[PDB]
């Protein structure tokens, strides 16, 4: 999730 | 009786005394003092100062930090050109009637504030829609082998344009009506007339159908199901420190924007529902103000929730404030 979260401005 | 019907308009003070003025000819300072019209023009004055500033900072940072521009980011771009739509069309404009006390630019006129006024907080709704099916299309994985890139961003960009002209071009050409609200200095969605002659009543229906439940419920299934992969994720995972505050942050950030969101449109649709529920009622046009407030706003607090509060954002934005580097 972490790489995802991060290119959709979550985390 | 408690309004006064013209060709165009419906001004929300009954005409029994005769005082009752065109919303287009002259001030309306009998439903309203003048300084609750100066008020009403402090406030676009606020969301002027600071509603360009943030929509227009998000463009510019974009422009100068070649990391901000991925697909991801191009629905944010499109929310903040969304909210300076809402700043010239609607918020200066309306800080010029407000002024005078009456929507001095006229029925032509009031079509156009009022499309460009509606493009501007559709095109918003829309994004904060898209944004989450792009969210949970790509953190949820429901589909196999995807790879979200530069051509579903612009669908989805396309997508919210064509979703904002299905609600503000009909009432252009016959299916509902632009007509001075509230306070009669900025012109609104027909909503609370029963008018026939253009079909108020489908329109109406259409808007909290199409464009308040479907919202609504796309936004709602897929920040659920983006809260419920993460919390998994993190359950399996407990020895992993950082997927445990990814989990609490990204819950955060569900509450805030669905919070965020019925705030946003819930008064418009509530204030709708009980007009259609309540076929003709006393409403005073600060009253009716109200829903206006709420959603105009958002040009403000939507970039701080979804600009401001995103990382990435941050930095650039707080680098190129800081001149050089910090
Ligand atoms: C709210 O209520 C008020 C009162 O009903 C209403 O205002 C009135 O509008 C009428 C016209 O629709 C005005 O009538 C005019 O009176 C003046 C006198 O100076 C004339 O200039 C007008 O012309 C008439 O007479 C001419 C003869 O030479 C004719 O050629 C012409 O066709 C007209 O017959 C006309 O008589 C009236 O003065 C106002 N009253 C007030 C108090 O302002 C108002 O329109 C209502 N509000 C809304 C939004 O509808
Ligand atoms: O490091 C970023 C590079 O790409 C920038 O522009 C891109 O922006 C979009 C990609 O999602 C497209 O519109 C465009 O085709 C891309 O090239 C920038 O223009 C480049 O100079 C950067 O090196
Ligand atoms: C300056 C004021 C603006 C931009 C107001 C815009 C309001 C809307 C697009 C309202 C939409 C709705 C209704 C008319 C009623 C049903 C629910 C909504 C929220 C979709
Ligand atoms: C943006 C315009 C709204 C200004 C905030 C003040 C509105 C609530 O304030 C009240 O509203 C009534 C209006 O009928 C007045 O009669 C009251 O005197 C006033 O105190
Ligand atoms: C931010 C730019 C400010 C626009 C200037 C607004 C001018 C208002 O114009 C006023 O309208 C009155 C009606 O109430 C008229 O009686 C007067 O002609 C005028 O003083
Ligand atoms: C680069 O490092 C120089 C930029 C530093 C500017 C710091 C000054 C802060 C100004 C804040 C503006 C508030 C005024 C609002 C007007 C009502
Ligand atoms: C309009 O005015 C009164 C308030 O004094 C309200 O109670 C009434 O229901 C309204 N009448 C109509 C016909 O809408």
């Amino acid at each position: 999730i972490l790489e995802n979260l991060k290119d959709v401005g979550l985390f | 009786m408690n309004g006064t019907e013209g060709p165009n308009f419906y001004v929300p003070f009954s005409n029994k005394t005769g005082v009752v003025r065109s919303p287009f000819e002259a001030p309306q300072y009998y439903l309203a003092e003048p300084w609750q019209f100066s008020m009403l023009a402090a406030y676009m004055f606020l969301l002027i100062m600071l509603g360009f500033p943030i929509n227009f900072l998000t463009l510019y940072v974009t422009v100068q930090h070649k990391k901000l521009r991925t697909p991801l980011n191009y629905i944010l771009l499109n929310l903040a050109v969304a909210d300076l739509f809402m700043v010239f069309g609607g918020f200066t404009t309306t800080l010029y009637t407000s002024l005078h006390g009456y929507f001095v630019f006229g029925p032509t006129g009031c079509n156009l504030e009022g499309f460009f006024a509606t493009l501007g907080g559709e095109i918003a709704l829309w994004s904060l829609v898209v944004l989450a099916i792009e969210r949970y299309v790509v953190v949820c994985k429901p589909m196999s082998n995807f790879r979200f890139g530069e051509n579903h961003a612009i669908m989805g960009v396309a997508f919210t344009w064509v979703m904002a002209l299905a609600c503000a071009a009909p009432p252009l050409v016959g299916w509902s009506r632009y007509i001075p609200e509230g306070m009669q200095c900025s012109c609104g969605i027909d909503y609370y007339t029963p008018h026939e002659e253009t079909n108020n009543e489908s329109f109406v229906i259409y808007m909290f159908v199409v464009h308040f439940i479907i919202p609504l419920i796309v936004i709602f299934f897929c920040y659920g199901q983006l809260v419920f992969t993460v919390k998994e994720a993190a359950a399996q995972q407990q020895e992993s420190a950082t997927t445990q505050k990814a989990e609490k942050e990204v819950t955060r950030m569900v509450i805030i924007m669905v919070i965020a969101f019925l705030i946003c449109w819930l008064p418009y649709a509530g204030v709708a529902f009980y007009i259609f529920t309540h076929q003709g009622s006393d409403f005073g046009p600060i009253f009716m103000t109200i829903p206006a407030f709420f959603a105009k706003t958002s040009a403000v607090y939507n970039p701080v929730i979804y600009i401001m509060m995103n990382k990435q954002f941050r930095n650039c934005m707080v680098t190129t404030l800081c001149c050089g580097k910090n």
